[PDB]
Formats: C-alpha cells, sequence, structure tokens
C-alpha cells in the first residue's frame, strides 16, 4: 500500500500544476454548461429528431 | 463518542475500495483510448473552433 | 480508562481494518500498474479541459443553433413525410404521360 | 520518530481533508444521482456494439 | 459512492467502450473535423443564397 | 474543494437535464448514421440530377 500509494502520489505531484488547474477549468466548463443545460438538452433532442 | 462513525468510515472505505478495484481496469483502458482521442482533439483545436 | 475504551473499540474493528487494508492494497496495485495511463491522462487532458472551459460559450451557441435549425427541420419533415409520398405516387402517372 | 518527522505534513493533510469533507459532505444524494445520471447518459450511446 | 457502485461500474465500462470506438477511428475523426470546418460554410452559403 | 463540490452538483444537474429527453438522445448516433447513409445513397443513385 505504501509503495503503490507513493508511486501514484509522486505521479500526481509531478503534474501538480496541471492537476490543480484542471479542477478549476472543469468546474468552470461544467457550470457554464449547467447554466444552459435545458436549451442544450432541447437542442440535442431536436437534432436527433 | 464518535466511534460508531469511525466504524462506518472504515467499513465504507473497505467497500469503496472493493468497488473501485472492480471498476478500475475498464476506467483505465477508457482513459488510454481517451488520451488517444484527446491528443487528436488537441492537435486540431483550430479546426474544432472553426467547425 | 479512556485508553481502555478506545483500544477495545478499535480491537472490535480489526477485521474491518484488515479488509480495508486488503481492498486498498488491491486498488492501489491496479492503479500502480496503470501509472503509465495515469501519467498520460495528467499530461494530455488538462490542456483539453482548459480549452473546453475557454470555449464553452461557443460550444453552447453551436449546439443551440443546430437545435434551432433542427426543430424547424424536424417539424417540416414530419408534417410532410406522408403527403409528399402520396403526391409523388400520384404524380408518377402524369409525369410518365407528359 | 518517523511519524514525528512527518507530523507537520500529516496534520496539513488532516486540515486539508477536513476542508474537503466539510465542503462535500452535504451533497451525498447529489453524488448518487450524479453516478446514476452518468451511467444512464453513457448507456444512451452504447446500446449497440458499434 | 458505495451505494452507487453498480452505476460507476456501468459508466466505467461504457467509457471504456466509447473510448475504444473513438480511438479505433482516429483517422475518421480527424477527417470528419477537417471536412466539417468548410462544409457548414458551404451549406450556409447555399442557404443564404436562397434565404 | 468548493470547486469540486460545485462541479459535481452542476454535472449532476446537466446530466439530469440531458437525460430527461432520453428517448431521442439514445437514438442520436443511430439516426445520424442512418441519415448519413440515406443522403449518400440518394446522391449516389442519381448521377443525372445535375443534368436535370
Amino acid at each position: 500500500v505504501i509503495k503503490n500509494l507513493n508511486t501514484v502520489l509522486d505521479t500526481t505531484v509531478r503534474h501538480q500544476k496541471q492537476f490543480d488547474e484542471t479542477l478549476v477549468n472543469f468546474e468552470t466548463l461544467i457550470t457554464g454548461l449547467k447554466n444552459r443545460a435545458d436549451p442544450i438538452a432541447t437542442s440535442v433532442a431536436d437534432i436527433s429528431d | 463518542p464518535r466511534m460508531p462513525q469511525i466504524r462506518r468510515d472504515i467499513t465504507g472505505l473497505a467497500n469503496l475500495g472493493e468497488v473501485y478495484a472492480d471498476a478500475s481496469p475498464d476506467l483505465f483502458d477508457g482513459l488510454d483510448n481517451a488520451v488517444t482521442t484527446a491528443r487528436t482533439l488537441n492537435e486540431q483545436r483550430g479546426n474544432l473552433d472553426q467547425a | 480508562n479512556q485508553l481502555d475504551t478506545f483500544t477495545d473499540e478499535l480491537n472490535q474493528q480489526r477485521e474491518e481494518i484488515t479488509r480495508a487494508i486488503d481492498s486498498t492494497n488491491r486498488l492501489l496495485n491496479i492503479v500502480s500498474q496503470r501509472n503509465d495511463t495515469l501519467d498520460r491522462v495528467l499530461t494530455e487532458f488538462p490542456p483539453l479541459i482548459q480549452h473546453f472551459a475557454e470555449t464553452r460559450d461557443l460550444f453552447a451557441d453551436a449546439v443551440t443553433a443546430l437545435g434551432r435549425l433542427s426543430a424547424a427541420a424536424d417539424e417540416t419533415l414530419s408534417g410532410s413525410n406522408a403527403n409528399l409520398h402520396t403526391n409523388l405516387q400520384n404524380l408518377q402517372r402524369p409525369l410518365k404521360q407528359l | 520518530t518517523a511519524l514525528n518527522e512527518g507530523r507537520g505534513d500529516f496534520f496539513a493533510v488532516v486540515k486539508s481533508l477536513a476542508l474537503f469533507v466539510n465542503a462535500l459532505h452535504r451533497s451525498d444524494q447529489q453524488f448518487v444521482a450524479l453516478n446514476n445520471d452518468l451511467a444512464q447518459f453513457t448507456n444512451s450511446f452504447t446500446n449497440t456494439d458499434q | 459512492q458505495v451505494n452507487s457502485g453498480d452505476a460507476i461500474q456501468r459508466w466505467a465500462a461504457n467509457l471504456n467502450t466509447l473510448a475504444a470506438q473513438s480511438a479505433q477511428n482516429d483517422e475518421a475523426l480527424r477527417s470528419g473535423l477537417q471536412q466539417a470546418a468548410p462544409t457548414a460554410d458551404q451549406l450556409n452559403a447555399v442557404f443564404s443564397d436562397v434565404r | 474543494s468548493t470547486q469540486v463540490n460545485q462541479l459535481l452538483v452542476n454535472a449532476q444537474t446537466l446530466l439530469a437535464a440531458v437525460n430527461e429527453r432520453g428517448r431521442s438522445v439514445s437514438l442520436l448516433l443511430e439516426r445520424v448514421s442512418s441519415v448519413s447513409r440515406q443522403v449518400e445513397g440518394f446522391v449516389d443513385e442519381n448521377p443525372n440530377l445535375n443534368h436535370v
């Protein structure tokens, strides 16, 4: 457990800057999509129809 | 006083570890192929935006 | 006295602690042997997610514009699917004779 | 001694996980609904093999 | 997370499947983007002509 | 952590909103492939459309 957790943690630390930025970027993207979810879902359904 | 909560946390941790270990190979194969298609998407960001 | 209580309550959960250790060991072994995929994700996905967050509004506009086109297109093509077929099948003979 | 040398790191971990759980604990039904909705949404595109 | 374990396993498997399909058609995806950039412009031009 | 929780709940909301129309969304790929094949067949089977 210690060895494998150390491996995963050092892999994450190597990209700590990107791992930190991706949370904020994903939150911004998902919030922006949620604020227009109903038109987006309506449009997807209309495209399929 | 918070020992029932500790027991709940430990049991839930064991169960969640089992579930993640059962669902992990599919997740990582999907992440490999998603890395491939994400590299493809990154190489053509301008094409996607123009589209 | 409180140490007696705490040690008894911990000892009552030794089986669950052992099971959690085994479960975490299995999950961490699987992730350790997929560390390569983990590194690839952590290198190639954050730029894609950042770009998508930058152009979320454009994606929403594209989806909504396609939906605006497709709503009218669907209502037109569903309100005329059978009448057009009937008119074509009827006009087949006049077209041939003309 | 090994624990005491890493004691500051351990308690920084404790304070950070404390913030994490204090921010995420209330929306548990939301997380269950998120998992179910994600499963359904991915099922929407895997009804056949190709 | 434990209660919805079946759901997370299902979407992990579906992510694996969709990602595999997307990666196996990488060239098709690239050509699709490359052609989708100007074909919408062509359709828009034709429609705006008969607007 | 606040960003994590907000992203999770907003993802749940967005996925629910998309899934409520789950009958037509589930057929999106099949219908787009079908219409692609129909348009390809229509164009391929009428070489004389431009002459007309």
